[PDB]
């Protein structure tokens, strides 16, 4: 607890890139973030929409 | 462009589309940049 400085400046980072990682699995209105599972599933200007 | 197509086939003719006009006989850019005008002619053809 003394160190808690430098420790919390590695869980911040660590937290933000974790964060922007798991952000690649949301949907955002799309039928799945699976990307290939749009191309694969529908026609391409579904698929581009 | 000109032609004559059954009156089924008609929806492929446009950008983007999928079937055998599309596919093997007549096909439209993804950025077409025009107009598609039709009409039955069965008194006519």
């Amino acid at each position: 607890s003394a160190l808690g400085k430098l420790q919390d400046v590695v869980n911040q980072n660590a937290q933000a890139l974790n964060t922007l990682v798991k952000q690649l699995s949301s949907n955002f209105g799309a039928i799945s973030s699976v990307l290939n599972d749009i191309l694969s599933r529908l026609d391409k200007v579904e698929a581009e929409v | 462009d000109s032609f004559v197509i059954r009156g089924d086939e008609v929806r492929q003719i446009a950008p983007g589309q999928t079937g055998k006009i599309a596919d093997y006989n007549y096909k439209l850019p993804d950025d077409f940049t025009g107009c598609v005008i039709a009409w039955n002619s069965n008194n006519l053809d």
